[PDB]
């Protein structure tokens, strides 16, 4: 049960990077 | 025959049209005095924020008017101001119809969309990034936590009061606040789907509770909004298998 | 104070001819915003004269009316913890020591067997009714 909730989690981290690289290109823009 | 020109009558004629350059711009001030939420409580937060785009806008222009100094004759000012004059003839007609709040920003995203211009399309780019600012906060609060925030807001409320008696859908009633013509507009995904998946996971997220174009950047919202709430929906599979 | 310091450099500013009715009046834009926000903030603090915990439920209504232009909503956001910092100090005392120290009203507080319930609002904390009873 916790291991699969980990792995949610974890794809919302590498969620949030891709957030953050799409901002940076927002800025480039 | 007063002054109309030393060169005879031309300033007669082309100070008209600088006059009328200079007629749309109270206009913009005179909008974004009436619509601010300290002299008045009738306008929405959408209708708000696209004015706070609009404000820093008129911040440009102010410090472009006051280094036109020294000017050497009408011209050299009028042919400056003439890319800019095509720009404030349109900035402050768009909005004078009367849409509010989603309709607001429903005309702005298409203002936006109206590129073969590369001087307006970033300035309603920009307006279109500040306008969709507290639409987009009302957006993480629901699929997280569940909240509605808005006391007084153009997006209509519904009040979602569950029976205690009956366990229907942890619900009992809800609606919709677009009730059958479903029309949420002009934010990325375009709200046709996923609008109506915004919905549904931000019913199930409060019952884990109490147990270069206009359209490719939309478009890179578009699918961190549907992995989002596919992530939200992989926890109410696995709510419902726990219980 | 910070108002008066733009004034001194305007001032500082005046030591030779360089301003006109329009120079000052591009220099004033930033602050005018900055003054109507606090003007409407301090006279319905005046009219109703809220006192505690409804004031900062009066603050946060107009946090909220305010919802827009984000620079400026970071302003207010500070005016509303500084209100709230005695608030908080007080807190700690009652929730952290169970001995509260009120100099007047400061702190919705009843005075302490079947002895009484001691259930109090008189304050309201801004946020939703699951905190005060907590």
């Amino acid at each position: 049960a916790a291991a699969a909730a980990a792995a949610a989690a974890a794809a919302a981290a590498a969620a949030a990077a891709a957030a953050a690289a799409a901002a940076a290109a927002a800025a480039a823009a | 025959v007063y002054i109309s020109g030393t060169s005879p009558d031309n300033v007669s004629s082309l100070l008209t049209q600088v006059a009328e350059y200079g007629t749309y711009y109270t206009r913009l001030s005179h909008f974004s005095l009436l619509t601010v939420l300290d002299s008045s409580h009738s306008n929405g937060l959408v209708f708000q924020a696209f004015t706070s785009g609009l404000r820093k806008y008129l911040q440009y222009y102010r410090a472009c008017v006051l280094s036109t100094p020294a000017s050497l004759t009408l011209l050299t000012i009028s042919f400056l101001f003439r890319k800019l004059g095509r720009q404030l003839r349109y900035l402050a007609e768009l909005c004078c119809a009367f849409p509010t709040g989603v309709k607001l920003l429903s005309y702005l995203y298409k203002e936006a969309l109206e590129n073969s211009s590369n001087e307006n399309y970033p300035v309603l780019l920009s307006l279109l990034k500040t306008s969709c600012e507290p639409y987009t906060r009302f957006i993480y609060d629901w699929v997280y936590s569940g909240v509605f925030r808005d006391v007084c807001g153009e997006f209509m409320i519904q009040v979602n009061e569950d029976y205690l008696g009956f366990r229907d859908k942890r619900y009992w009633t809800h609606g919709y606040v677009l009730i059958s013509k479903e029309v949420e507009d002009c934010v990325p995904v375009f709200l046709k789907h996923v609008a109506n998946e915004i919905y549904i996971c931000g019913k199930t997220i409060n019952l884990l509770k109490l147990c270069s174009l206009p359209v490719l950047m939309k478009y890179s919202v578009t699918a961190p909004m549907v992995s989002h709430v596919y992530l939200v929906n992989k926890a109410i599979v696995d709510y419902y298998f726990v219980e | 104070k910070e108002y008066m310091i733009l004034i001194s450099q305007l001032e500082h500013l005046q030591r030779q001819g360089l301003l006109s009715l329009q120079k000052l009046w591009f220099y004033i834009q930033p602050t005018l915003r900055t003054m109507e926000v606090l003007a409407s903030i301090a006279t319905s603090l005046n009219k109703g004269e809220c006192f505690g915990g409804a004031t900062l439920s009066l603050l946060h209504d107009r946090t909220f009316g305010y919802t827009g232009d984000s620079q400026a909503q970071e302003l207010c956001l500070y005016l509303t913890k500084a209100a709230s910092a005695p608030y908080f100090d007080i807190l700690e005392r009652w929730i952290y020591r169970g001995i509260i120290n009120d100099p007047y009203s400061e702190f919705m507080v009843e005075e302490h067997w079947d002895q009484r319930y001691t259930i109090v609002q008189q304050q309201i904390p801004s946020f939703l009714q699951k905190v005060a009873d907590k």
